[PDB]
């Protein structure tokens, strides 16, 4: 079997 | 009665194949509240701001050597990677059509229907013949239909009044059958 | 292009929920469930050809929730604005009498991804081994979701789809009758 790959969300810019 | 605002945040990341992995585009997408605001993509290679909302982030994203580095490579360790883990039961599925014909009325008879059913991938072609001589004007159709679970249907009538004597035969080809599927309507 | 795999994700304020899902071609492969914390398959032969690490989902969705408190912020506070769904209902399949069948009640391209769905049967609300799909990603990141009915059909019986959003004055009632 075939394991899928995801991508990692990234915090964005906080004030 | 519910009325509080709301607020939404949509990431897409989309794998984009031209001619099997023979050339892959990456795009990820960041979207608030129904516009895109920042984006990467493959063909860059830097994220760039698409709202005012975005610069901020995209400015900083574009500082993380380490980010940069991981998405410019994504096209093969993310992209081309699930491609194939999926390749052999989405990208080569085929599920033969079913197909009807059967007369109808218009909002004696007036309309040839016929119904092409459960076949997938999405891309079919269906034709009316009247004895051999194929039948273009005067011919609707729903369109191709999408049904959420992996088939397709769609609708092919045809605007006649049937002399008896005549067959009027509905000719379907897709990709699962390598012959043309077909279903006479005579008198 | 020949084909395109999205991973779409969302999260949704004050709601407090989101999805995670790939999509091939316009199709859902899986999703995560929040709740079970695990990875349901769109149908059952994909789970047995390939599988996906759940977790790393979940650690998705809490950095979308930190980041859409931040752009609620910096946006000033401004909401989305409702997109009223349209809807159809289908048939799975040309109909014969006693033959099972499926009740496709279609709703498309809408926002936020928020919705309320009952089937109808001769007008008595029906729930009896209806299912739906998760919100599906649309290229104008509005959404599309489709919902359930088996069904055996009869001369008898007439069917609706009602279906309530933010966005819609009174709620989308879409009829279907065997002829």
């Amino acid at each position: 079997m075939g394991m899928f790959n995801m991508l990692s969300t990234v915090l964005g810019v906080s004030i | 009665g519910d009325t509080r605002p709301r607020f939404l945040w949509q990431l897409k990341f989309e794998c984009h194949f031209f001619n099997g992995t023979e050339r892959v585009r990456l795009l990820e997408r960041c979207i608030y509240n129904q516009e895109e605001s920042v984006r990467f993509d493959s063909d860059v290679g830097e994220y760039r701001a698409v709202t005012e909302l975005g610069r901020p982030d995209a400015e900083y994203w574009n500082s993380q050597k380490d980010l940069l580095e991981q998405r410019r490579a994504a096209v093969d360790t993310y992209c081309r990677h699930n491609y194939g883990v999926g390749e052999s039961f989405t990208v080569q599925r085929r599920v033969e059509p079913k197909v009807t014909v059967y007369p109808s009325k218009t909002q004696h008879h007036n309309l040839l229907v016929c119904s092409v059913s459960g076949f997938y991938p999405g891309s079919i072609e269906v034709r009316w013949f009247r004895n051999g001589q194929e039948e273009k004007a005067g011919v609707v159709s729903t369109g191709l239909i999408q049904n959420g679970d992996w088939t397709f249907q769609t609708l092919v009538m045809l605007e006649t009044v049937p002399r008896s004597g005549e067959v009027y035969t509905c000719q379907v080809e897709h990709p699962s059958v390598t012959s043309p599927l077909t279903v006479e309507w005579r008198a | 292009e020949e084909h395109v795999i999205i991973q779409a994700e969302f999260y949704l304020n004050p709601d407090q929920s989101g999805e995670f899902m790939f999509d091939f071609d316009g199709d859902e492969i899986f999703h995560v469930d929040m709740a079970k914390k695990e990875t349901v398959w769109r149908l059952e032969e994909f789970g047995r050809f390939a599988s996906f690490e759940a977790q790393g989902a979940l650690a998705n969705i809490a950095v979308d929730k930190a980041n859409l408190e931040i752009m609620t912020k910096r946006s000033n506070y401004t909401p989305i604005t409702n997109v009223p769904p349209e809807v159809t209902v289908l048939t799975n399949s040309p109909v014969e009498l006693r033959e099972p069948n499926v009740l496709i009640c279609f709703i498309d391209k809408f926002t936020p991804p928020v919705v309320n769905v009952t089937w109808l049967r001769n007008g008595k609300p029906v729930t009896t081994g209806v299912s739906e799909t998760v919100f599906l990603p649309r290229e104008d990141h509005l959404f599309r979701k489709f919902h359930y009915l088996p069904f055996l059909p009869s001369t008898e019986d007439v069917y609706d789809c009602r279906v309530e959003h933010w966005g819609l004055d009174e709620p989308l009632l879409k009829h279907w009758e065997f002829d």
